[PDB]
C-alpha cells in the first residue's frame, strides 16, 4: 500500500519547461522527505534533489541550481518540480523516491526506501510525427514490420491483432540524425502456409493519433 | 523503522 | 568532495543456482552508510539492503552485504532467474550530492548458441519516398557480443547503420538484434549486391546473407 506516482512528463523543445509532480500514498506524507533521481537513457542513476518533510530545506545538484525549484504541498499528498531550462543533459526518466524516516529533529536520512516507477522527460527539437510502415518480406521464415521516422516514443507493435505472440521480437528503436525513431518487429513462422496465413502487423503510435495496420507478404 | 540521520538543516 | 562509487564488474554473467558476487568502491571512506538497490527494466528501483548489511523488509536472505569504509560487497547465494537485474550501490555518508555506482549488471550465463540470419530488402513502397532501407535479422544467440559488418557491392559500410539488442530472453536466456543500413533510394538503385556478415562466438565462421538487387 505504501505508493508513489509520478506525472507532469512530457516533450518539450531545448530551453522549454516543465512541472513534475510525485504523489504519495499509504503514509503521512510529510513525515518523510522526497528526492528526485534520474536516469538518462542508457545510464546509471543520478540524484538530483530532495525537499524536506516539513518543506523548508531544499538540496539540488550543482548541475541544476536555478533550474529547478522543489515544492511540496503536504495538505495533498504532493510535491512538485518546476524544471526550467531544459537541455539534453535533462533527458530522461524521473523517479520520486522516499527519504526514509529519520527519526529526527530537522533530519534527512539519504536512504531511498521507496521509489515509483518513474515519468519520462524527452528533451528534443523534433517535431511529431506518425510512422511510416514498411514490409520485411519473407523470403520456417521471418517476415516484419519496419516502423520508421516516428516521434516520439513510444509505438506499440502487435501481430494479427495480438492472436500472434509467439516468435515475435520487438526490437528498442534507434535514434535516427533525424531527431526520428525507427524501429524493427520481427515473427519467425511457417514456410507452408505464406500461400495462406495473414500476418498484418498493427502499428499504433498513440502521441500523434497515428495507427497503421500492414499486411506483409512475399 | 526508521533510519540513521545523515543531514540536517 | 563527493564520493565516487566504482562499482565492479560492470557485467556479471551467471547461472541460476551459483553465488554471485559484487563490489562497490568509494573513493573515501563512507564508514557504513552503503546502500543496495536492485533495479529490473521499468520497475521501480527497489531497497534491498541499507547500512551495508541489513536486509530490508521483504527481502530474502539469498542477499547478502558486507563490508566497511571503501570497499563493499554484494552476495546472493543461491541465484534465481528473478535475481537477473541492475545493481547500484549508494552512499549517504557524505552529502549532497547523493551519490551511486555505474551499475552493475547480473545476466544469465547460458551456453553459446548461435544466430540465425536473415537479409531483408527495402520494399518498393519505401523506395518511392527516396529512401532505402536494408534490415539484417540475428536471431537467439549467446553470448551478446555480436557483429555485424555492412557490404555493398564488397565495399564495408560504416557510420550508415543502427543496431538494437533485446533485452534477455526471459525463456530463452538468449539475445536478438536488428540492424538497419539505410541508404538513399538513388544508391541503392545503382548498387548490386548487398550483404550482412556476421561474426560470432558460436559460428566457427562468419556468415554472409547477402541478396542481389533485382534478383
Amino acid at each position: 500500500q505504501v505508493r508513489l506516482v509520478e506525472s507532469g512528463g512530457g516533450v518539450v523543445q531545448p530551453g522549454g519547461s516543465l512541472r513534475l509532480s510525485c504523489e504519495g500514498s499509504g503514509f503521512k506524507f510529510g513525515d518523510h522527505g522526497i528526492h528526485w533521481v534520474r536516469q538518462a537513457p542508457g545510464e546509471g542513476l543520478q540524484w538530483l534533489t530532495v525537499i524536506s518533510s516539513d518543506g523548508t530545506d531544499e538540496r539540488y545538484t550543482d548541475s541544476v541550481k536555478g533550474r529547478f525549484t522543489i515544492s511540496r504541498d503536504n495538505s495533498k499528498n504532493t510535491m512538485s518540480l518546476q524544471m526550467n531550462n531544459l537541455r539534453p543533459e535533462d533527458m530522461g526518466l524521473y523517479y520520486c523516491a522516499r527519504d526514509g524516516k529519520c527519526g529526527g529533529g530537522r533530519c534527512y536520512s539519504g536512504l531511498l526506501d521507496y521509489w515509483g516507477q518513474g515519468t519520462m522527460v524527452t528533451v528534443s527539437s523534433a517535431s511529431f510525427k506518425g510512422p511510416s510502415v514498411f514490409p520485411l518480406a519473407p523470403s520456417t521464415a521471418a517476415l516484419g514490420c519496419l516502423v520508421k521516422d516516428y516521434f516520439p516514443e513510444p509505438v506499440t507493435v502487435s501481430w494479427n491483432s495480438g492472436a500472434l505472440t509467439s516468435g515475435v521480437h520487438t526490437f528498442p528503436a534507434v535514434l535516427q540524425s533525424s531527431g526520428l525513431y525507427s524501429l524493427s518487429s520481427v515473427v519467425t513462422v511457417p514456410s507452408s502456409s505464406l500461400g495462406t496465413q495473414t500476418y498484418i502487423c498493427n502499428v499504433n503510435h498513440k502521441p500523434s493519433n497515428t495507427k497503421v495496420d500492414k499486411k506483409v507478404e512475399p | 523503522t526508521i533510519y540513521n540521520t545523515t543531514l540536517k538543516y | 568532495m563527493e564520493i565516487v562509487l566504482t562499482q565492479s564488474p560492470a557485467t556479471l554473467s551467471l547461472s541460476p543456482g551459483e553465488r554471485a558476487t559484487l563490489s562497490c568502491r568509494a573513493s573515501q571512506s563512507v564508514g557504513g552508510y552503503l546502500t543496495w538497490y536492485q533495479h529490473k527494466p521499468g520497475q521501480a528501483p527497489r531497497l534491498l539492503i541499507f547500512d551495508a548489511s541489513i536486509r530490508a523488509t521483504g527481502i530474502p536472505a539469498r542477499f547478502s552485504g558486507s563490508g566497511s569504509g571503501t570497499d563493499f560487497t554484494l552476495t546472493i547465494t543461491r541465484l534465481e532467474p528473478e535475481d537477473f537485474a541492475v545493481y547500484y550501490c549508494q552512499q549517504r555518508s557524505m552529502w549532497p550530492p547523493v551519490t551511486f555506482g555505474q551499475g552493475t549488471k547480473l545476466e544469465i550465463k547460458r551456453t553459446v548458441a548461435a544466430p540465425s540470419v536473415f537479409i531483408f530488402p527495402p520494399s518498393d513502397e519505401q523506395l518511392k519516398s527516396g529512401t532505402a532501407s536494408v534490415v539484417c535479422l540475428l536471431n537467439n544467440f549467446y553470448p551478446r557480443e555480436a557483429k555485424v559488418q555492412w557490404k555493398v557491392d564488397n565495399a564495408l559500410q560504416s557510420g550508415n547503420s543502427q543496431e538494437s539488442v533485446t533485452e534477455q530472453d526471459s525463456k530463452d536466456s538468449t539475445y536478438s538484434l536488428s540492424s538497419t543500413l539505410t541508404l538513399s533510394k538513388a544508391d541503392y538503385e545503382k548498387h548490386k549486391v548487398y550483404a550482412c556478415e556476421v561474426t560470432h562466438q558460436g559460428l566457427s565462421s562468419p556468415v554472409t546473407k547477402s541478396f542481389n538487387r533485382g534478383e
